[PDB]
């Protein structure tokens, strides 16, 4: 606050370093979110056109991310047991109460992350090896931040297709994490950003 | 009274939300100017 900035500036100025420093109008920090359901998603591959992901973004609810931001809803326990707790709160459906990724920006972060593709990902040997690179551009891409490199709260981003070329093994990981983080920013840019 | 002393400040890049009213540079010194020399604390609440 005003009195606390104060106090660190007459510290800084009083008791470590006498220099004169310019100091201008305090901002605060912004965030970024997403209100609605996505459009027509984009589908991004690397310069090598090896690897596709396929992602849309609509809110998950204010419920949903505040108690994410209380720690209740982690996914440090059992699968099933968070799927449960999604169920027994939020009329969460059964085959999303089992697919959820990871969380965000830090390990309590207000995203989400979801896969529903259930012809599709019955690929899931070759689904899993680059799922976690997905987490890593995921993560990454999230506490980066598209408009001004702010954070990003209460969005859901949820992947309809994972297609990816058989036997990687250098390209997947490497190559999938700034696809992870391009499709990332593709999927809020596109169809309601807000601050 | 009298004077005692005789791309960073943009103007394009400070959101003027609030005109800066002036007791602002008495009540948080430090904070509400450049080159606070010669100033005094304030007692501010009983």
């Amino acid at each position: 606050g005003e009195l606390y900035l104060d106090c660190v500036m007459h510290d800084l100025r009083k008791m470590y370093s006498e220099i004169d420093i310019k100091v201008a109008d305090p901002v605060v920090t912004f965030c970024e979110t997403v209100v609605e359901t996505s459009s027509l998603k984009c589908f991004a591959e690397t310069p090598n056109k090896k690897n596709k992901i396929t992602m849309i973004a609509e809110p998950l609810e204010k419920g949903l991310a505040e108690d994410i931001e209380n720690e209740v809803v982690q996914i440090t326990w059992n699968r099933k047991k968070l799927g449960e707790f999604f169920q027994t709160k939020y009329d969460w459906d059964l085959l999303a109460a089992r697919s959820i990724w990871a969380f965000g920006p830090d390990a309590t972060g207000p995203n989400i992350l979801v896969d529903d593709t259930l012809p599709s990902e019955v690929d899931k040997a070759l689904l899993g090896s680059v799922k976690d690179s997905i987490v890593q551009g995921f993560q990454w891409g999230t506490r980066e931040g598209p408009l001004c490199d702010e954070l990003i709260r209460n969005v859901k981003f949820k992947i309809l297709d994972a297609v990816v070329a058989q036997e990687p093994l250098h390209r997947g990981g490497g190559q999938i994490i700034p696809t992870a983080r391009r499709v990332v920013y593709s999927a809020f840019l596109m169809a309601t950003p807000r601050l | 009274f009298e004077p005692l002393v005789r791309e960073f400040n943009d103007i394009n890049k400070i959101i003027i939300r609030q005109p800066i009213r002036t007791e602002y540079k008495i009540a948080f010194p430090y904070l509400y100017n450049n080159l606070p020399h010669h100033v005094h604390l304030t007692w501010y609440h009983t």
